[PDB]
């Protein structure tokens, strides 16, 4: 779902880069 | 075991008279745990 009222700022703390693999 | 982010465990208990080898006999091992954990596993190291 769209959440622009509650995790938009812009709002920088929002970061992105096998099945299930957790890549930090 | 890592089978798509699942760590599987299986395992047995059993007793032996034997100091020098494995058994020569049958026996199954039956599942422990089943851990969703999601890492990429190359090597591993016992803990004493």
């Amino acid at each position: 779902w769209n959440s622009n009222n509650l995790d938009s700022k812009g709002n920088y703390n929002y970061l992105y880069r096998k099945p299930f693999e957790r890549d930090i | 075991k890592n089978i798509d982010g699942y760590f599987k465990i299986y395992s047995k208990h059993t007793p032996i008279n034997l100091v020098r080898d494995l058994p020569q006999g049958f026996s199954a091992l039956e599942p422990l745990v089943d851990l969703p954990i999601g890492i990429n596993i190359t090597r591993f190291q016992t803990l004493l």
